[PDB]
């Protein structure tokens, strides 16, 4: 174990970039976007799944259950203005 | 679907941060896993549609990290700016360096 409190290092993300570029890439309207850029994507990103993870598992917490299922993550998406952008994935 | 896969954040990545958010011991099941996975990389294009815009919008070719933080706004997570401005500012830090 470490002998002291957890110290995160800012300005890197968890995601391998070149993936998280290759989504970027598919983008018909982006003429190049830069790699500063593709870092606070990744991060945004990482913030993202957290966020959703959070939601679904609070409405699994409502139903005393200790972990997340399919339609817990579709019931946030059926619920929440914020993920109106998933709309069409989940086929609400 | 075959489009999603292949785009997909690698599994074991993604279920670290899921799993980091909740309790320890808490389970998460296969098709909720894969329903992050891609709800993650329609994230990516979301905010990069929406940060492509306010690079055009401004008459620019390269889309820049200020157009990041302004989509924030634009799609509605402006709870995410404070910690992408840490980023920004500590990438920067080390770059001159």
């Amino acid at each position: 174990g470490p002998l002291g409190s957890m110290e995160k290092t800012y300005g890197k993300t968890v995601l391998p970039l070149s993936r998280v570029k290759r989504i970027i890439k598919q983008d018909e309207d982006v003429h190049y976007c830069s790699n500063a850029s593709a870092l606070l994507i990744s991060v945004a990103t990482e913030l993202f799944v957290e966020k959703l993870a959070t939601e679904a598992y609070q409405l699994a917490k409502l139903q005393k259950r200790k972990g997340i299922r399919y339609r817990d993550v579709e019931d946030v998406v059926r619920k929440d203005d914020q993920f109106e952008f998933l709309s069409d994935l989940f086929s609400i | 679907t075959s489009e999603l896969d292949d785009l997909a954040l690698p599994r074991s990545i993604i279920m670290r941060l899921v799993k980091g958010v909740l309790p320890e011991k808490s389970l998460v099941q296969k098709e909720a896993l894969k329903a992050m996975i891609n709800s993650a990389t329609l994230f990516v294009s979301f905010l990069t549609s929406a940060s492509g815009e306010i690079a055009t919008n401004n008459n620019r070719k390269i889309l820049m990290p200020q157009d990041v933080l302004n989509a924030l706004d634009e799609i509605e997570y402006p709870e995410f700016s404070k910690t992408l401005k840490k980023h920004l500012e500590a990438y920067e830090l080390a770059l001159k360096e």
